[PDB]
């Protein structure tokens, strides 16, 4: 579903 | 005979530190949230949107430090976090919850939240009643911090979450945490507090699923109104649904 902010916080 | 291995002791140390790094007991950052309004057509929505959004950030930070979590694919980390976020917020909030007045007390009248405040964020008794029931039952377990952080980690790394790809890997990680918790209780939790404790803790995971389900239903209804959605944070919209 694409999660830019979640993805960025997980990096 | 029950014995916490060096590895299990290490897991516990890591999770305690992870929690300490992501849960500030002074609640200093709460002063930066949009102000709570208690007069009210959803007057607490802005403040609690911010409290939830902040808490999601902290849960993500805690999750990243769970031994094994980083081994998961990005897709699985995302699925586990989106599904567990509200449950871990419910769990971690037990630290501020007090049975004195059945509220979440974050250090001042301004940041003390009761059932009416949560109602003023849009939620109904369908969710709020069992949520208080949950907070009370959890508080009464009188968990060691060790058990509290283990339960949060076990909650996050759940194999059966919808959309999980590598269920086996997720299960392997959770099992290591579960066995650590079970061994910790046997070795380190004195009776009678330890009585049925692991079983009672795992039952709380079941309670959280039901609360999660109802929260999701009510979030969908609340977020359906664009005039509510305009007041949400982008992170909340992304994690809970846009
Ligand atoms: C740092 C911490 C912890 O992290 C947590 C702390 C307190 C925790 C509390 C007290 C307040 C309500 C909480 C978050 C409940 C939850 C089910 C409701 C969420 C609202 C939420 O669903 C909302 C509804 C609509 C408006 C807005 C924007 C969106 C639409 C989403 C909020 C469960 C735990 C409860 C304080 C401290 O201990």
């Amino acid at each position: 579903k694409n999660h830019p902010m979640l993805m960025n916080l997980l990096k | 005979r029950p014995k916490l291995s060096e590895e299990q002791q290490h897991i516990i140390a890591i999770l305690l530190d992870a929690h300490h790094k992501t849960y500030d007991p002074t609640y200093a950052d709460f002063r930066d949230f949009r102000p709570p309004v208690r007069m009210s057509p959803l007057s607490m929505l802005p403040h609690l949107a911010d409290l939830v959004s902040y808490s999601i950030q902290k849960v993500i930070g805690f999750a990243k430090m769970i031994p094994g979590f980083r081994d998961l694919t990005s897709d699985d980390q995302i699925v586990l976090l989106k599904s567990s976020a509200i449950e871990v917020i419910m769990l971690r909030s037990n630290q501020s919850f007090t049975m004195d007045d059945m509220s979440w007390d974050c250090g001042s009248q301004d940041y003390k939240y009761d059932v009416t405040d949560v109602s003023k964020a849009g939620h109904t008794l369908e969710l709020i009643e069992p949520l208080i029931k949950f907070q009370v039952g959890l508080k009464k377990l009188n968990l060691h911090e060790e058990e509290h952080v283990l339960l949060m980690a076990i909650c996050i790394v759940s194999p059966d979450r919808p959309g999980v790809q590598d269920a086996k890997l997720v299960e392997a990680i959770q099992d290591r945490l579960s066995n650590t918790l079970q061994t910790y209780i046997r070795c380190r939790h004195p009776p009678p507090g330890s009585h049925q404790l692991y079983a009672k803790m795992i039952q709380k995971l079941a309670d959280l699923r039901s609360l999660n389900e109802e929260h999701s239903k009510q979030y969908r209804s609340l977020s359906f109104q664009p005039e509510n959605s305009m007041k949400l944070t982008p992170l909340v919209l992304e994690v809970f649904g846009n």
